[PDB]
RNA sequence: CCGAGCCUGGUGAUAGCUGGUUGUCCAAGAUAGAAUCUUAGUUCAACUUUAAAUUUGCCCACAGAACCCAAAUCCCCUUGUAAAUUUAACUGUUAGUCCAAAGAGGAACAGCUCUUUGGACACUAGGAAAAAACCUUGUAGAGAGAGUAAAAAAUUUAACA
């Protein structure tokens, strides 16, 4: 809900579209289990899929920690520290690569409402209304009713 | 009480007046109507509401095109009010196989065989 | 949806592009553009050679979780329901005219 | 002051309507792109006769692929496949 | 964007409804003669195929 | 109530409405008929 | 607003409806490669061959009937030539 | 622009003063742009939650007019809180008794019924007659125009308008007049 | 009355949309109005109208 | 940088004396500061426009809450100008 | 706390009556009447629902359907369309309001009552002032895009030789 939750205007790091562009996913750290029915579809993707995707994504880090976990997790560190945790249990290798890749291509700040769908450093060219732009002026600057 | 509506023959008998105003000639007449559906087919009896839906008029403004001849011309006949009504007038004769995609109705009535999108 | 833009400049869809995060775009409708003593209209737009609008894809994030509730009194009628829909955020990179008028 | 008796526009005594240029243009817009309706169904192309057997052809080609749509009612088939894929719950890593 | 630009870009909004009292005075000659006459500069529009 | 009343029977609106459509629109000329013919 | 003025001149009264502000691509790659289609462009192609095909299919099962119908009549002709010459 | 940043938004969020003339004018017209005057309306960044509304004065409010018979048949109506205090009151007695009832009425009646009318009606300022005080006669911007042009008397019709007039018809001599 | 509903610039007439049927008005109306077009309404008369 | 201004980035005293310094190097005459529109002189929310006119020929106009803020910041709008830096420059191309 | 005591037990008495009836999401879906110590209920029918078999189902074009003393209806090949009948198995609704129209009763009263044809409501939305029933409008989402629908009452009045 809008007033129960918090705001932001939209807004890019560190200004990253104007110069080279930067895959502002820092890090990422799967917990997968070698046994567990929930880790099947994430233990496949590491086997098959992860080749690919570090191949694809070298600003990109990988860890793998395989240890035993009742729930199979992913966490994904950004340029500004932001931590993104995201339970993969049960989960279609699909599944895991549409969300890698939303993760990859997702920015280091939260998920809120965003007041205004853009952002305008320099929103005004000509000079923005005040109440004297489109009203002219008198002779000698004389207000209504004055005699000298 | 309420019941159908029979329609007299002598309102279906354009005069010359009317010919010359609508441009409708009747040596040579059109062969398909394109109807649109204007008003809701609701506050309706169900014998109007189930010819708009036979005819496939169950959406409104989308243009579909029927026949011109009395087995047709009897329903929307009965659903007159509820529908507006042109013919169908094209100078670059039927659509060939080859034109099929780049084809495009007007708001005249008219449907291009060739639309080119770009100005003369 | 109609938008002003300038250079260094963000923007926001409501959908998804299919592009890449960090790839260039050039945007071909354009209304009008105007500078800081004129301005070119359309009818209703503008010609492709004598403007370039180019921008590049910075993001692809999922939206805020926004709720669908339906509820009806004293008939038992109730369902909720969460949507999410996906952005794509561009940036306006730059504005160049051509000498063709 | 000012009330009217019951409900506000039913019953033997109820609040005045009145017209207003506006709905009368909007009704006589109606009617008369109902007059071009008129219009444009006078005058057909064919007659009875001529539009009597047509398209008997196509109207019952069309019922028959119904009659064969609705008839094709079976259970869907059952596969060695579908059926050993649950095995793979119990995978894991040597 | 018609209110955006009456705010931060006045001079073309001016600019835009000097062009659309032009076209109300295009109209009314019009409306005094219909036919017989040269149509419009402005008034005259762009067709599409 | 019944069709027939002692009072004037409130009708519907659309009736109202085609009744406010349909009346004599006397055919007068663009100069009055006395001062200058 | 304007719907009636765009329909006198024959364009559509919605802008949306169609013409270049909504049929043409909303954008391309800065190398100049054309972009792929959009799905409401595709479909309105798609419901538009479906049209023009119902059109062509209407007239020509119109034109069949009538020449069946001229057909028959003079057959009808031939078979009273016929019976008076029998 | 080219302007910083506190310095244009005083510009753009500031009050202006406007002044209007009331001589033979109808507190209708002078209330309904007095009060698109006082929402902010006529500003291009108007917002309700922005109170980017505007000062306004008035003069010359003894010295209106009405269109019709409003004087006499016109009502202002109002309750004390007290059984039997149901006052009605012409306009004519309540212009005779406070000139400027009438226009603040109408102004009142014209602005929206929110919490921010009470305020906007306290940013406006109404005076019977050509006189203000110095500093609100000083601190103005200018007067925009009135909403209906009087029309002149024969005191005021110049002998070459007279003369540039036509006469109609050609009187019988023998008529006394 | 005749030379009046001859001479009626308006054209549309009660008796011609009823007995089309131009917008449903078949339902608000009676049948007794095809003839009773709109001179009468319940017992009244107004010849005024046509 | 783009995003921040200029005057947010390098402070500076006296700019209507740097303004007169910087004019007299470049050989005009020294400009002189006259309010072009005023609302509310009485009241706590003065308004002033001030613009900075050389040979009768304006510059840059400043707005301000009292004379002093809108002719400092005129000086400052033509400072911007005269170097510039205006905000409806050029940006950055690549 | 005696129209006949209190306690235990049968007794978890019975209650066509009132109240209540627990996680999520989707879909289809208010509907003629007969009998009943029966009208606050139930059984059958009708409507509705699910899965299956089959093919005709709906609108309908000429012709066709009474002497006595009107709007429309039935049937109906074509045509436009895709539903319909049957088979297997239950449930629920079976206490109904307004508008228009043809009528009966009453006072040519009722927001009255009773039948018939239709619409709406009992499902969202815009308007008419708030409003169930009136006018537009339906199939569901996100938009800081756009074109439209129904949609604002007009009237001032009497001279006379
Ligand atoms: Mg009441
Ligand atoms: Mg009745
Ligand atoms: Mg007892
Ligand atoms: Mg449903
Ligand atoms: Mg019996
Ligand atoms: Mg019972
Ligand atoms: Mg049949
Ligand atoms: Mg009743
Ligand atoms: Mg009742
Ligand atoms: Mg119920
Ligand atoms: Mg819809
Ligand atoms: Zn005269």
């Amino acid at each position: 809900t809008a007033r129960g939750t918090p705001s932001r205007f939209l807004a890019s790091v560190l200004h990253n579209g104007l110069g080279r562009y930067v895959q502002q996913l820092q890090r990422l750290s799967f917990s997968v289990s070698r046994d567990g029915a929930s880790s099947r579809g994430a233990r496949e993707f590491v086997e098959r899929e992860v080749i690919d995707f570090a191949r694809r994504n070298p600003g990109v880090v990988i860890y793998v920690n395989s240890r035993p976990c009742c729930v199979p997790r992913v966490v994904a560190e950004y340029l500004n520290g932001a931590v993104r945790e995201e339970s993969i249990h049960c989960k279609s290798v699909e599944e895991i690569s549409t969300l890698v890749q939303k993760l990859a291509d997702q920015s280091g700040l939260d998920v809120i409402r965003i007041r205004k769908p853009f952002h305008t450093d320099n929103p005004s060219i000509q000079g923005q209304w005040h109440p004297f732009t489109n009203k002219p002026t008198t002779f000698r600057g004389l207000r209504p009713r004055e005699v000298q | 009480k309420f019941t159908r509506s029979r329609i007299p023959e002598k309102v279906f008998q354009a005069s010359p007046e009317d010919h010359e105003k609508y441009g409708g000639d009747p040596q040579n007449p059109h062969k398909l109507h394109i109807v649109t559906r204007i008003k809701s087919t609701r506050r309706r009896p169900y014998w109007e509401k189930d010819i708009i839906k036979m005819l496939g008029l169950e959406k409104a403004h989308t243009p579909q095109v029927h026949k011109n001849i009395p087995s047709v011309n009897a329903k929307l006949k009965v659903v007159k009010h509820l529908i507006r009504i042109k013919p169908l007038k094209l100078p670059q004769g039927l659509p060939a196989e080859e034109n099929m995609s780049n084809t495009c109705l007007k708001s005249t009535g008219e449907l291009v065989v060739q639309w080119h999108l770009k100005p003369v | 949806r109609q938008w002003k833009v300038t250079s260094e400049d963000l923007i926001l869809i409501g959908n998804e592009l299919d592009l890449a995060c960090g790839e260039r775009i050039r945007l071909e409708k354009v209304l009008l553009v105007g500078a800081d003593n004129f301005t070119l209209l359309g009818k209703p737009l503008l010609g492709k050679d004598l403007v370039r609008v180019e921008a590049t894809v910075i993001e692809k994030t999922e939206s805020w979780p926004r709720i669908i509730m339906r509820f009806r009194k004293r008939k038992n009628f109730k369902k909720k329901r969460i949507v999410t829909t996906p952005q794509t955020v561009l940036r306006i990179n730059s504005i160049e005219i051509a000498p063709c008028l | 002051r000012g009330r009217i008796p019951g409900r506000q526009w039913i019953g033997k005594h109820r609040r005045p309507r009145f017209v207003s240029l506006r709905a009368k243009q909007n009704m006589i817009r109606r009617l008369e792109i109902e007059a071009e309706n008129h219009y444009w169904l006078s005058m057909p192309y064919m007659t009875r006769e001529q539009e009597r057997g047509h398209a008997a052809v196509r109207r019952r080609e069309a019922f028959e692929a119904i009659k064969a749509a609705a008839t094709s009612k079976f259970p869907p088939h059952r596969f060695i496949a579908d059926q050993l894929d649950h095995l793979n719950v119990t995978k894991k890593w040597s | 964007v018609l209110a955006d630009l009456a705010i931060y870009e006045p001079k073309t909004f001016k600019s835009l409804a000097a062009l659309a009292s032009r076209r109300r005075h295009e109209g009314f000659a019009a409306a005094l003669g219909d036919g017989k006459e040269p149509e419009g500069i402005f008034s005259r529009v762009v067709q599409y195929h | 109530s019944k069709a027939v009343t002692r009072h004037r029977r409130v009708m519907h609106f659309q009736r109202q409405k085609l009744m406010a459509v349909t009346e004599y629109i006397p055919p007068k000329p663009a100069i009055h008929p006395s001062c200058l013919p | 607003a304007g719907g009636q003025w765009r329909l006198q001149q024959g364009l559509a009264a919605n802008p949306s409806g169609y013409g270049p502000l909504t049929e043409l691509p909303d954008w391309s790659y800065a190398d100049g490669r054309p972009a792929p289609p959009m799905k409401g462009q595709l479909r309105r192609k798609a419901e538009r061959e479906t049209f023009a095909r119902r059109v062509v299919l209407l007239s020509q099962e119109m034109d069949a009937g009538l020449q069946a119908w001229q057909l028959r009549q003079q057959k009808l002709q031939e078979e009273q030539r016929k019976q008076e010459n029998a | 622009s080219s302007f910083s940043r506190a310095p244009q938004q005083w510009a753009t969020f500031a009050r202006i003063w406007y002044l209007l003339d009331g001589k033979m004018q109808p507190p209708g017209k002078l209330a309904a742009m007095a009060s698109i005057r006082l929402q902010g309306l006529h500003k291009p960044v108007y917002h309700a939650l922005s109170d980017c509304g505007d000062h306004v004065v008035i003069m010359n409010t003894r010295h209106i007019a009405f269109s019709g018979n409003k004087w006499e048949q016109k009502v202002y109506s109002s309750h004390t809180g007290y059984p039997g205090g149901f006052r009605q009151v012409t306009a004519a007695q309540l212009h005779l008794r406070d000139p400027v009832a009438i226009v603040k009425l109408a102004i009142y009646g014209m602005l929206p019924k929110n919490l921010h009318r009470r305020t906007m009606m306290e940013r406006l300022h109404l005076f019977p007659d050509e006189y203000i005080p110095e500093d609100i006669l000083k601190n103005l911007v200018e007067e925009l125009p009135q909403p209906r042009k009087i029309p002149k008397r024969l005191d005021e019709y110049t002998q070459e308008e007279i003369d540039a007039f036509p006469r109609l018809w050609t009187p019988p001599e023998d008529y006394r007049l | 009355q005749e030379e009046r509903e001859r001479n009626n610039q308006n054209p549309w007439t009660f008796e011609r949309i009823a007995t089309a049927n131009m917008l449903g008005i078949r339902k608000v109306l009676s049948p007794y109005d095809l003839t009773h077009k709109g001179k009468y309404w319940g017992k009244f008369y107004m010849p005024k109208r046509v | 940088m783009t995003g921040k201004e200029l005057f947010e980035m390098w402070k500076i005293i006296n700019p209507m004396g740097l303004l007169v310094e910087e004019l007299k190097k470049r050989n005009v005459s020294a400009p002189e500061s006259r309010l072009t529109r005023q609302s509310g002189g009485t009241t706590a929310l003065p308004l002033y426009f001030v613009g900075l006119y050389c040979d009768k020929k304006l510059i840059a106009e400043g707005p301000g809450e009292t004379v002093l803020v809108a002719e400092e910041e005129a000086a400052r709008v033509a400072l911007r100008k005269l170097y510039g830096f205006t905000e409806n420059r050029r940006p950055w191309n690549y």
